[PDB]
C-alpha cells in the first residue's frame, strides 16, 4: 500500500531556501545559519502533527547554486549541544566533533545522514508541561536538532559571490505512536498552538438539501 | 434443415457461427455486489431494411439500438453500470434471378469524424432509436452530419481493409444469412450505457442488386438480435 | 559500463540509495515500547467520528450542527433529514476522520457504514422509515414512494441504534447515492417527558478501502 | 577500469538500459484479459482484404474499383483482367492490409495467396482460363499461348471459389510474375437473369513471409 | 523478428521541442509546458492506431542546451490532478508530490520512467462516446496523461539565459490489443478522427495494362 506510515512520511520537500553574499557590510549575511525544525513547513506541519511520537532519521541534500575558477563551500553541521559560530571565521568552523563537507560545484549533490539523536526514546509533537516550572510553555530540550551552517570557502582574500541555498529533508526508518485528530485551524505561529476559533464545516441551506 | 431456436422467441433459420475473437460472452467472475438479469435474453427484431439498387450502405450504433425495446432497455434506466454480449442474425431473403454481396462487420469504437473539418455535431447525427443510418456515395457536405463518404468508411480508412473486424459475407449466390457473436471488450470492466457506444454494425453492399425485369424490385434485410450474459451492478444495502 | 548511462548523475526527488553517516560511532538511544503504534493510515480512519448533519444555513451556535432536531408535533411523512454519500465532497462529511484521510488521496474506493443512535428520554417511543437509494437514482420525494426502495423501519422503542452499510462509494472525479429519513408515526411520550429529543450521527470506513496516489490536502494555504 | 571507456558517457537512441522510477511507492492497476491480443504484426497480414483490380483511370465513383466486369456478350479469347505480381511498388495490392505492413520493412519475402469469387447469379453459367508466368516471363498476348503455361480452368457453375498460392514474391529493390484471365466460352445465363456479373479478389499473406529492417512509411507527409 | 510490437513500438523519437528564454516580457514565456500525448508527431500516431488499447511505461529523455557558471534546471513531471504552476515561481513548483529533476550541463541526459498511470486496464486510441452527455466527442479522462515543466533554476536575480528543449520519448514494456485497419487520410487536427474523403488508390490506365 501507499497508506502505510513509512511510505506516507517517506517523502522528501524543501524545507529552507537563503542566501548570503560573501562581501557584505553585515557579517551575519555572510554565512548561513538554520536551526532544524519541521514546523516551518506548512504542508509538512500537518502530516507530522497526527502522531504523538515519532522517531526517524534525516536525510539531508542541498543544492547550491552561485553566481558572480572552481567554488567550494563547507557545509557543518552542528550536534546539539555543540560550538556555534558567531563570524565568518573563527574556531568554531574548525572543531573537529562537528561533521564537515566541502563539496565543489558541477557534482553531484551534498547528502549526509543525521542518525536518530535524543537522550530520550522518541520525539515528541506535543509536550505539555513546563521547562523550569510555571518562555516555557510547550518546549523541551528532548526533541531539539542541530544546526547547518554553510560559508564559501576562500583563501585569505575574499572576492564577491552570491550563492543560493536550498535544503531538503526527509524522513527515514520512520515508526509513529498515537494517533492526533487532524488540524482544523490555520497556524498562527511557528512554536505555538495557538489558533483562533474556526467554523466546523461549511454552511448547507435546509437539512433537506441534497443537490449535487 | 432448420435448428429452430427458442428463447421466448422463436426464430427459424440456417454457413456457421463466427465467434468475435474466439472469446464467447461470459459472466465476470465485496463492495460491488452486481446480480445478473437473465430475463433479457431473448430475440429483439428490429425493422426490415430495403436493400434496392440505390442504397449504399447502413449502420447502428450498440447499445443504443435497443434502447427502446423492452426489459433490456429499462434496464438501462435503472443500474447505472452494465455490462453484455450480444449475437446477431442478419439474414436476406432473395431469389436465385437476384444478385448481389454484401459485408456485415463489427467495429468496436468506431469514431466518426464530421462532416466540415473542426465542426462539433449532435447525437443525433448517428444514433437515435434503433433507426438504421445511411452511408452516402458522395462526400457530404453539411453542417450537422458526420462524413459519410462510403469509400472511407466515415473514418478515414480503407473501405476494402474492414475484413479485420469481425465479419462474414452474405452472397446472395451461396448462402443469406451470417451470424456474429460479439463478446463485451471495454478497458474497464462495466460502463454506463448511455455515455458510450460498445460498436458499430455495417451493412455494406459490394455489388450492386440488380435483378432483370419483372421482380421483385428490394430484397429485405432483417437484423434480429439477443443480448447474451448482461450483468448490472446491485441496488441492494451490503452485510 | 553502466557509470555513463543517462539515468546516473542527477538528483530525484523521490530516489531511495544510501548515504554516508554524518556521525558513526554514535550510540542511538533503544526504542522502548510505548503504548498504541500505528502502522498504517487505515487505523485512523475507521475511527467513528461524529458527523455534522445539521450543519445548515443560520446556525449561530456551533456543537448545534451534530443534532438532528425530532419533537413530538410534526406533521406526519415529513422528512427529517438527507445526505448524499459522497464522503469527499460533500460538506458534511468534508471535515471527520474519515474525510480527512481521503483528501490525501486522488483515488479511493470501499464502503462505509453509518450508524444513527437516538439520544432522548428513555420514556420516548415511536419510529422513523430510513431508506436508500442506489447511485444514479433521484431522492424520494415523499414517504410512500420511499418505502418501495430498500428501507428499515427503526423503532426506538425497541432500540437505541442502527447500523447500515453502504456499497459504491467512489471518488467520482455526480453520482451518489441518498439516506433520507422520514416520519413515520411521530414521537409520543408520557407526561412530564422533555418535548425535543435529537438524533446522533457517526461515521467510518468498514476495511475494504483502499487509497492510492499521495497529494497534498486543499485544506492548507501557505 | 570499464567507466572511462570510449563508449560509455553518450546517448544512443536505440539503448535499452534500466532508468530510475519517476514514482515508485504506486500501485499500478493490474491488466483484465481483453479479447484479442496482437503480440506479432504477421497476425494483420496474414488477414483477407478487398483487393482494387479495377483501379483503372476514368473512374468517376469509388467502389466500382473493386468489380471486375463480366458480361454476357463479349468476344471469346479476350483478357478479362492482368495481375503484376509485386504487393509494394504496384499500385493495385498497394494499399491492401499486406501491402501496407511491408512498406514498413526495406525487405521481405513470401508466398501469397489469392482468390477469386464470382459473385454474379445462381443461375450463371460459363468458365475462364487463370494463367500465371513465371518472374522474368512476358504475360502471354492470346489465350492460346497461356494455356501452355500453367493454369487452371475455372467453372462457375460448380464452383464459386478458386485460390492460388504465388511463391518466389520478394522486395525486387523489375522481375515479376503475372496472373492474367481470359474469356473461355462467354457466359451464359437463362432468361430473366441480369446480363452483368462481377469478380471479386482477395489477397493475403501465406505464412512464409518475413520482414527485416524497421523503417518509415511513404504513405505520411508532415 | 522484428515483427514482435514490442519492438515495432519500441523505438524512441523526439516529440516535443520548444524554447524559453529567463528574461522576457511574456512570463509565459519563462518556462516550458508540454501536456504529455503521442497525438503531435504525425510519423508515430500512425503507428499507434494501428491498436484499439495500449498498455506501456514510458521514458522520458530530455536534451538541454544553452547560451548566453554552472547552468542547473528542474525538471518537474506533475502526475495527472496534481497542482500546476501558472508563474516562472509560485508554491506549484514547491510540491512534495511532484518528481524533480536538478540536473547540471556537462552530463550524461537526464532520464526518468513513468509507470503506467491510469485507473482503467488500459489506454484507449479510441473512444466511441460523450464526457457529460450528447467540447465532449471523443474525449475521456482515462487515458489522459500528466505535464512536464522545466524552468530554469538560478538565484533571487534572474540573469539572461535562452535555453533550447528536446524531448524524445519511448514506450516500453508494450501490450497491445484489436487491431485497427491503417489510416489512409492525412490528419487534420491533432485531437480528433477529421478528415476530407481521399482516393482508394492511383489509377492505373486499362485494366489489362502490366508494364513495369
Amino acid at each position: 500500500s501507499e497508506s502505510t506510515v513509512e511510505n506516507f512520511l517517506g517523502r522528501s520537500a524543501c524545507v529552507y531556501m537563503e542566501e548570503y553574499k560573501t562581501t557584505d557590510n553585515d557579517v551575519n549575511k555572510k554565512f548561513v545559519a538554520w536551526p532544524i525544525n519541521t514546523k516551518q513547513m506548512v504542508q509538512m506541519r500537518r502530516k507530522l502533527e497526527m502522531f504523538t511520537y515519532l522517531r526517524f532519521d534525516m536525510e539531508v541534500t542541498f543544492v547550491i547554486t552561485s553566481r558572480q575558477p572552481v567554488l567550494t563551500h563547507q557545509i557543518m553541521y552542528v550536534p546539539p549541544g555543540g560550538p556555534i559560530p558567531a563570524k565568518v571565521d573563527d574556531y568554531a568552523w574548525q572543531t573537529s566533533t562537528n561533521p564537515s563537507i566541502f563539496w565543489t560545484e558541477g557534482n553531484a549533490p551534498a547528502r549526509m545522514s543525521i542518525p536518530f539523536i535524543s537522550i530520550g526514546n522518541a520525539y515528541s509533537n506535543f509536550y505539555d508541561g513546563w521547562s523550569n516550572f510555571d518562555g516555557s510553555y510547550g518546549y523541551n530540550t528532548l526533541n531539539n536538532l542541530g544546526h547547518i551552517y554553510v560559508r564559501h570557502v576562500s583563501g585569505s582574500s575574499p572576492h564577491p559571490i552570491t550563492s543560493t541555498i536550498r535544503v531538503y529533508f526527509k524522513p527515514k526508518h520512520t515508526r509513529a505512536w498515537v494517533p492526533r485528530p487532524p488540524r482544523l485551524c490555520q497556524y498562527k505561529k511557528a512554536f505555538s498552538v495557538d489558533f483562533t476559533p474556526t467554523p466546523i464545516t461549511d454552511t448547507r441551506k435546509d437539512i433537506n438539501t441534497v443537490t449535487t | 434443415r432448420s435448428i429452430t431456436l427458442g428463447n421466448s422467441t422463436i426464430t427459424t433459420q440456417e454457413a456457421n457461427v463466427v465467434v468475435g475473437y474466439g472469446r464467447w460472452p461470459t459472466y465476470l467472475r465485496e463492495d460491488q455486489p452486481t446480480q445478473p438479469d437473465v430475463a433479457t435474453c431473448r430475440f429483439y427484431t428490429l425493422d426490415s431494411i430495403k436493400w434496392e439498387k440505390g442504397s449504399v450502405g447502413w449502420w447502428w450504433k450498440f447499445p443504443e439500438a435497443l434502447s427502446d425495446m423492452g426489459l433490456f432497455g429499462q434496464n438501462m434506466q435503472y443500474h447505472y453500470l452494465g455490462r453484455a454480449g450480444y449475437t446477431i442474425h442478419v439474414q436476406c431473403n432473395a431469389s436465385k434471378f437476384h444478385q448481389g454481396c454484401l459485408l456485415v462487420v463489427c467495429v468496436p469504437e468506431a469514431e466518426m469524424g464530421g462532416a466540415v473539418v473542426g465542426q462539433a455535431f449532435s447525437a443525433t447525427a448517428m444514433a437515435n432509436g434503433d433507426k438504421a443510418y445511411e452511408f452516402t456515395s458522395a462526400t457530404q457536405s453539411d453542417q450537422t452530419k458526420v462524413q459519410t463518404a462510403i469509400h472511407n468508411a466515415g473514418m478515414g480508412v480503407g473501405v476494402g481493409n474492414l475484413t479485420i473486424y469481425p465479419h462474414q459475407w452474405i452472397n446472395l449466390r451461396t448462402n443469406n444469412s451470417a451470424t456474429i457473436v460479439m463478446p463485451y471488450i471495454n478497458s474497464v470492466p462495466m460502463d454506463n450505457m448511455f455515455r458510450h457506444y460498445n460498436f458499430t454494425l455495417m451493412v455494406i453492399p459490394f455489388v450492386k442488386l440488380d435483378y432483370a425485369d419483372t421482380a421483385s424490385t428490394y430484397v429485405p434485410i432483417t437484423v434480429t438480435v439477443a443480448p447474451m450474459c448482461a450483468e448490472y451492478n446491485g441496488l441492494r444495502l451490503a452485510q | 559500463p553502466t557509470m555513463n548511462t543517462p539515468g546516473s548523475t542527477q538528483f530525484l526527488t523521490s530516489d531511495d540509495f544510501q548515504s554516508p553517516c554524518a556521525l558513526p560511532q554514535f550510540d542511538v538511544t533503544p526504542s522502548m515500547n510505548i503504548p498504541g503504534e500505528v502502522k498504517n493510515l487505515m487505523e485512523i480512519a475507521e475511527v467513528d467520528s461524529v458527523v455534522p448533519v445539521n450543519n445548515v444555513q443560520d446556525t449561530t451556535d456551533q456543537m448545534e450542527m451534530f443534532r438532528i432536531p425530532v419533537t413530538i408535533n410534526a406533521p406526519l411523512q415529513q422528512q427529517v433529514f438527507g445526505l448524499r454519500l459522497q464522503p469527499g465532497l460533500d460538506s458534511v462529511f468534508k471535515h471527520t476522520l474519515l474525510g480527512e484521510i481521503l483528501n490525501y488521496y486522488a483515488h479511493w474506493s470501499g464502503s462505509m457504514k453509518l450508524t444513527f443512535v437516538f439520544c432522548g428520554s428513555a420514556m420516548a417511543t415511536g419510529k422513523f422509515l430510513i431508506a436508500y437509494s442506489p447511485p444514479g437514482a433521484n431522492p424520494p420525494k415523499t414517504r410512500k414512494d420511499a418505502m418501495l426502495g430498500t428501507h428499515i423501519i427503526w423503532d426506538i422503542g425497541l432500540q437505541s441504534s442502527c447500523v447500515l452499510c453502504v456499497p459504491w462509494i467512489s471518488q467520482t472525479h455526480t453520482s451518489a447515492g441518498y439516506v433520507t429519513c422520514w416520519y413515520q408515526t411521530g414521537m409520543i411520550v408520557p407526561p412530564g417527558t422533555p418535548n425535543s429529543s435529537s438524533i446522533m450521527c457517526f461515521a467510518s470506513a468498514c476495511n475494504d478501502f483502499s487509497v492510492r496516489m499521495l497529494r497534498d490536502t486543499p485544506f492548507i494555504s501557505q
